Order: structure tokens, then C-alpha cells, then sequence
């Protein structure tokens, strides 16, 4: 955290500053200020004992806030999550009794060097010449967050097994989570008692919806979701899945019957799927020729797309066109020179308070100074009509 | 009635958008040609449902 | 669409995230010293002048660092003046736990500290595991890891 | 076209454009023989834009010939992509499953980059996408019609 620095440990401004009191003590009689003169070994010596000395003694506050979310708290520490997956067995022909993919099974990509294991046992049934079963990465890390019908290899050859593929991609898959996020999950757990204002409900829907859901929370909301009728004693409630799209009404009854213990008697409670705003951007912007054309649309891409998280957006709130051109510029080696949002270059508001924006398509128009406009349309939602 | 709900005898959702048909007596997975006499056009669907 | 939910009084999905808060003792800042020594290892002596930590240290001890131990003994502030004739626990060097430092010098990474060697790469616990109950049962008690035999006879 | 029936085609010239996708990306120019507007990307006139169905012994699942012959630069996305570098323009190609060539593999007009329809129903239908100038379009018609590759 930002815990107030104590005493001051940089090496070299210890030397310097030794010197410097040297010569105020002595009153006059030690003149070698010099930082890198004949006294720079003893100061040198004495400096390294001291900086490695008041490093350990500026951690004091940390170690006790520490020591309290550790102990009293127990909160996890969470060394990374594991891609999962949802695979896709096939079978050669259809056989007279059940079939079983054993657990554990290994699979991949055509590289080889991505390489997944089924949950469990998959049990085909006879008849059946088909089953799912889900996979986790062999280990941690961003890298094992793959597309669609990317995994398809499975090393052993098991009998009467035709093909494997995965129909979702490989999703959540993170090597360590961030300290600010850890400390929120902290604070959260210090106040969730009793669930009663909008943040209340929010994260404890999506606590118990899972890393990577969605929840909005609107007092006095009833089914008819007009804001111009408030009905006391309701509380709406607007879901987005962990996969990032608006919950599946198993979902939505799973959060209902984890919340009702715990909400207000006497009070209502309504659950909803949230609603999703289809961003299109264009952007004209030039090059300082540090990068090449496609480093420069991918880097903007992931920046987008992490500008774009579910879990960086706030429903209901309007898109802000400065904010997103920051976000865009802080790639680097750009200069935005236009950025057009929806056919406009205004800001966006959401149709309803519980609207979340997700970004659809960018145009890049990406001048340099020698003059090569670079040109190039990216889809970025799962459209099989594009 | 039939929709994303019913599983088909191969043992996946029906899709009913998908080329795909439902055949007496084939195997599952048996690639067939099927030509409308109308208009000459035909189409490969693999039978997955009975 | 949307459904209404009503308040209810026990269901079991609330049942698994009402445990929240678990207060666990483990590894931090304050939790270090919590192993204390009795006075088996102990010595009853009084503070005279010319006293100090650093003395007691090199006379019982042997070690000019090794007067933590003593503080940590008797749960003071070496830098709070002590009153003449009190009495200050001194541990006894027959009598103590090594803080002789534990290493695996064959290691993927060459060398490595550990500290208890039950959760590092050298526990095997794990190691052939069969999960039939049979066998951790025979972990639990005797530590059982290999089985000796596997004839079909 | 996605609202007009598909039709059976022998060559570009017998053609519709396709819809204005995700952000009408594509402008609309008059050509010499096209029997309809001629679909093209923002600012890249060069650049034709076309969505059309692969079949062989009518089967919509078979493998998708190379259009054009240069370096592998992109596979996969969130549609099924495959990026060509063909040295002075790019061909993109949107809707392939079953990819079976790897970035910055070098192909040759007429590789099989992958298969139109995954067997393991993933969606079990769609069209093929295709961005590339005039010529390559053409020829890869015409060697689709007629075999010639």
C-alpha cells in the first residue's frame, strides 16, 4: 500500500549526507564533502549497513497491516488461476455400452506446447456417440487463455475416439492477482454485513456469481422497470455471467436463492439479465514510427479490450470519448488526431441504468511520418454473420 | 417443439439451424448427399438424431 | 424474464459462502514468537550493574547476536532501562533448537532455503498415491507412501 | 447476403455485395461487369470485401483452398480468422474452423488453411469471409469452378 516513509535509505543520498553532517559537527574541520572522494569508503561501508538496515525498518507499518488481513482476516493468497475450458469428445461409431474418457485425459493444440486435462471421468452413454467434460491448463498463467477450436490433439490414442475439440475458449486463466484488488476484496469482506445500498448487493451477487460476472443493483425497481414508479421494499437486481454475457436464468435462480437468506424480510427481491451497448470505434491517429503498423493495432487492441473489461466498466455510466482516447494514447507511440464513437465523436449514455458497453469493432487509420497510411477493420464479438 | 433444449440421439443439443438430419437407420456421423428434384440442388448433412 | 424472490430463513447456497471470516494463526508479523520455553531451559538470574544483554549473551551464550534470545525470552525492550536486582530468564544453550539454517543443495533453482522441509519438494506424501481409502488411513497413521508388494498370486 | 437467397456463382462478376458489417466498414463503387455494387473495405478501394459459401459434392464442411500465395501472419481471434501477407496487400479470411496452418507459415495459392465447418458442431454453420483485391478474387473463382490451381 502507500504506507509513509520513516527514515530515508537511498544508498548514495546516505553517503552524501553523511558527509554533509560530518562537516556541520566538526564545525569546519572535516571539509572532504566529496560523494565519490577519499572518504567515500568509510562512508560507503557505513551506508550500506545503514541502507540495508532502515530498508527492513521502513516495512514496520506494512508487516502490522499485513499481519492484521492476514491473521485476523485470513484472507488467500491467490498464486494464480488455471485456464478451464469446456471440451468436446467425439467417438468413431456408436457402441453398445457407456464409454469413458478417463480423467485426467491430456490434450492440445496442434503445436503441442499448450497442453490441457479433463476434470473428470466422461461418460458417454450407449447409443451416444457424443460427450462434454471440463479442462484445466496444465499451469498457471495468460497464456493458456485460448480461442475457440483451438485445442484438438489428445497424445494418446485411445480406442473407438475419433476427434476432441473445446467449444468455449479457454477463459480466467491469470498468473497472480493485482494488490488493489486484493485490497478491495479485503475491505468488502470487512463490509458486507447485511446487504442494504447498491455496493452491498453487487459484490455479493458477483462474489457468489463468480471472477468475472457482472451485478448492478437499483432500488425500487419493479418488473416493469420504469424509474418514474418507485415501489418501496424492492430491490432489482441485473446480472452479466461470468463468460461476460447476461446470465442465464440457472444463474439468476442460483444468486436468488444464495441472497434470499439474507435480504430483508418483508422486502422483494428482483433478478434480471443486464443488457450489453455495442461500442464501434474509428480511429485516425499517427505514428511516431517506433512501432510497425500491426504492433501498434494489437497493443491498442488489448487496450481496449482491458479498457472494455466487464470488471472495468460501471453499468449505466456513459462512455466518455476523453477517456477512452487516454486510453488508447496510453499504448504509446501514437498521436491521436480522431476518434469517432458510434458514428459520432460525442459521448455515449446508456440506454437504461443497467446497460454495460462492450466493444464490438475498431477502424484504424494509422499515418507516419514517411507517409504509408496503414488501413485495417477489426471485428472483435464473436459474429458468425460478419 | 424441437429446439436447443432436446438432445439428439448422437447425444448433442439440436441445433436446427445446422446441416444435419435424422436418418432411420444410418450410423451417426454418415455423410449424405440429399438432391432436391426441383431445382438439381443438393446438400451433404450428417446424421446425427434417429 | 424476471422472478421475485422472497426472504427465506435457511438455503444452502447462502450456506456455503456464509463462511467468510476464518481468524488462522499462520506465519506474520506477529505470530513469530509463539513457541515459549519453560523454565526446564531457563536461568533465574538478577540484574546487577555494569549488566547488559550483550553480556549475558556472550557469557551464557557464546554469540554477541545472540541476545535476542534472551529478549525474546523474556518479552522486554532491550532499550528500556532494566531495575537493579530483577530478574531476567536466560536460556540455556544445552537446551535449544538449532537456528541452523536448512538447504537442498541439489535443487532445480541450485540451492534454496527451507524451513520445516514438510511443505518443499522433498515431500513424497503424495508421491504413487492410490486413492483407496485403505492407503490414507496408512498415510495418516504411519506415514505409509510405497506399498511393498503388488503380486497377483 | 443475408437477406437475399444464396445463389450459385461462376465468377465475381455474378455477384451481390455483402451487408455493412459491424460498423458499415464497407463502401459500395460501380464496376465494368458487375452485375451488382462492388463491396469494398473504408479507404481501401483496392481491397474488395465478399462473403460467400465453399461446397464440394455439396458439402458446405470442405476444406477452403488458399485464395493467395505469401506468409501466415495471424490465426484464430474471436471469429475464426486466418491473416495472409502476400507481400504487397493482405487477404483476410473470417469464419474458419479447424485451422491447420500456424503464423508465419509460408503457403502457396491453394493450401488448405482449414475447414469452413467444425465436425464437432461449433455453431455446425456459417459462410466464409474473404478480403482481398480484384485479381486474387477472380482467380480464386475461377480455380474453385474450375480446378486449376
Amino acid at each position: 500500500l502507500n504506507a509513509p516513509q520513516l527514515v530515508v535509505d537511498d544508498y548514495e543520498q546516505l553517503i552524501i549526507d553523511s558527509l554533509v553532517h560530518t562537516n556541520v559537527v566538526s564545525n569546519g574541520e572535516f571539509t572532504d564533502l566529496d560523494a565519490s572522494g577519499f572518504m567515500r569508503p568509510f562512508a560507503g561501508t557505513m551506508a550500506y549497513a545503514g541502507s540495508e538496515l532502515l530498508y527492513k525498518a521502513n516495512l514496520a507499518s506494512i508487516a502490522a497491516a499485513k499481519s492484521f488481513f492476514k491473521n485476523v482476516l485470513g484472507v488467500p493468497e491467490d498464486t494464480g488461476t488455471k485456464a478451464t475450458t469446456t471440451l468436446q469428445f467425439g467417438l468413431s461409431a456408436s457402441l453398445s455400452t457407456d464409454f469413458i474418457v478417463p480423467i485426467n485425459f491430456q490434450v492440445s493444440d496442434l503445436s503441442g506446447t499448450l497442453r490441457f486435462y479433463t476434470i473428470g471421468n466422461l461418460v458417454i452413454p450407449a447409443g451416444a456417440t457424443f460427450g462434454t467434460i471440463e479442462a484445466i491448463a496444465e499451469d498457471i498463467g495468460e497464456k493458456y487463455n485460448v480461442s475457440a477450436n483451438f485445442i484438438d490433439q489428445y497424445s494418446t490414442p485411445l480406442t473407438y475416439l475419433q476427434y476432441v475439440t473445446n467449444i468455449r475458449p479457454a477463459t480466467n486463466g491469470r498468473s497472480g492477482e493485482t494488490i488493489d484488488n486484493l485490497i478491495e476484496r479485503c475491505a468488502q469482506i470487512i463490509r458486507i454485513r447485511n446487504p442494504v445500498s447498491a455496493l452491498d448487493f453487487e459484490q455479493l451477487a458477483e462474489l457468489t456469481m463468480g471472477e468475472g460476472s457482472r451485478c448492478k443493483a437499483i432500488g425500487l425497481l419493479g418488473i416493469n422497470k420504469i424509474v418514474t414508479d418507485p415501489q418501496p421494499g424492492v430491490v432489482h437486481l441485473f446480472l452479466l455471467d461470468v463468460n461476460g454475457n447476461p446470465a442465464d436464468p440457472v444463474t439468476i435462480s442460483t444468486v436468488g436463492a444464495t441472497l434470499q437468506p439474507r435480504i430483508m424480510l418483508g422486502t422483494r427481491l428482483l433478478i434480471s439479465p443486464m443488457e450489453v451497448l455495442n461500442i464501434e470505434l474509428e480511429l485516425i491517429a499517427l505514428s511516431d514510427s517506433s512501432k510497425t503498423f500491426q504492433q501498434l493495432a494489437d497493443d491498442i487492441l488489448e487496450a481496449l479490450k482491458v479498457f472494455f473489461n466487464p470488471a472495468n466498466l460501471t453499468p449505466g455510466e456513459p462512455v466518455l470519448i476523453e477517456e477512452v482516447k487516454f486510453a488508447i494514447r496510453s499504448v504509446g507511440g501514437l498521436s491521436i488526431s480522431y476518434l469517432q464513437m458510434n458514428d459520432n465523436a460525442i459521448n455515449i449514455p446508456m440506454p437504461n441504468q443497467w446497460t454495460i458497453p462492450r466493444f464490438s469493432y475498431i477502424g484504424f487509420e494509422l499515418t507516419d511520418s514517411e507517409g504509408t497510411v496503414y488501413r485495417d477493420n477489426v471485428v472483435t464479438v464473436t459474429n458468425p454473420e460478419e | 417443439g424441437f429446439d436447443s433444449s432436446d438432445l439428439t440421439a448422437n447425444g448433442e443439443r439440436f441445433n436446427p439451424e445446422g446441416i444435419t438430419a435424422a436418418h432411420e437407420s444410418l450410423p451417426f456421423g454418415t455423410l449424405v448427399k440429399v438432391t432436391w428434384a426441383v431445382n438439381n440442388k443438393s446438400v451433404v448433412v450428417r446424421i446425427n438424431d434417429r | 424474464t424476471t422472478q421475485e424472490f422472497l426472504s427465506k430463513n435457511k438455503t444452502i447456497e447462502s450456506e456455503l459462502l456464509d463462511l467468510l471470516i476464518k481468524p488462522n494463526t499462520d506465519d506474520s508479523i506477529l505470530t513469530r514468537n509463539k513457541q515459549a520455553i519453560a523454565d526446564r531451559d531457563l536461568f533465574d538470574i538478577e540484574w546487577e550493574p555494569g549488566q547488559s544483554l550483550n553480556k549475558l549473551a556472550t557469557e551464557y551464550l557464546g554469540d554477541s547476536f545472540a541476545w535476542q534470545i534472551i529478549a525474546d525470552a523474556n518479552g522486554i525492550d532491550p532499550t528500556k532501562e532494566i531495575d537493579i536486582g530483577a530478574g531476567l530468564k536466560v536460556p540455556d544453550q544445552k537446551a535449544l533448537e538449532n537456528s541452523i539454517k536448512k538447504f537442498i543443495v541439489n535443487s532445480p533453482t541450485g540451492k534454496q532455503l527451507i524451513s520445516d522441509a514438510k511443505q518443499s519438494i522433498l515431500n513424497l506424501i503424495g508421491v504413487g498415491d492410490s486413492n483407496t481409502e485403505f492407503s490414507k488411513t496408512l498415510k495418516d497413521c504411519i506415514g505409509k507412501v510405497v506399498n511393498f508388494s503388488f503380486d497377483n498370486t | 447476403r443475408s437477406g437475399r437467397t444464396v445463389k450459385k456463382i461462376t465468377s465475381l462478376q455474378q455477384s451481390y455485395e455483402h451487408w455493412r458489417g459491424t460498423g458499415g466498414y464497407t463502401a459500395y463503387k460501380q464496376l465494368s461487369g458487375f452485375s451488382s455494387p462492388v463491396s469494398y473495405m473504408k479507404g481501401r478501394p483496392n481491397q474488395l470485401v465478399y462473403d460467400f459459401i465453399l461446397q464440394q459434392n455439396g458439402n458446405q464442411s470442405c476444406p477452403v483452398p488458399s485464395p493467395a500465395s505469401g506468409r501466415v501472419v495471424a490465426t484464430g481471434g474471436s471469429n475464426g480468422m486466418v491473416k495472409i501477407d502476400t507481400g504487397g496487400g493482405e487477404v483476410r479470411l473470417l469464419h474458419m474452423s479447424n485451422i491447420r496452418v500456424k503464423p508465419g507459415q509460408n503457403v502457396i495459392r491453394g493450401t488448405i488453411l482449414g475447414t469452413q465447418a467444425s465436425v464437432g458442431g461449433t455453431s455446425t454453420g456459417t459462410h466464409l469471409h474473404i478480403e482481398a483485391n480484384q485479381f486474387i478474387l477472380e482467380s480464386y473463382v475461377q480455380s474453385l469452378v474450375t480446378g486449376n490451381w
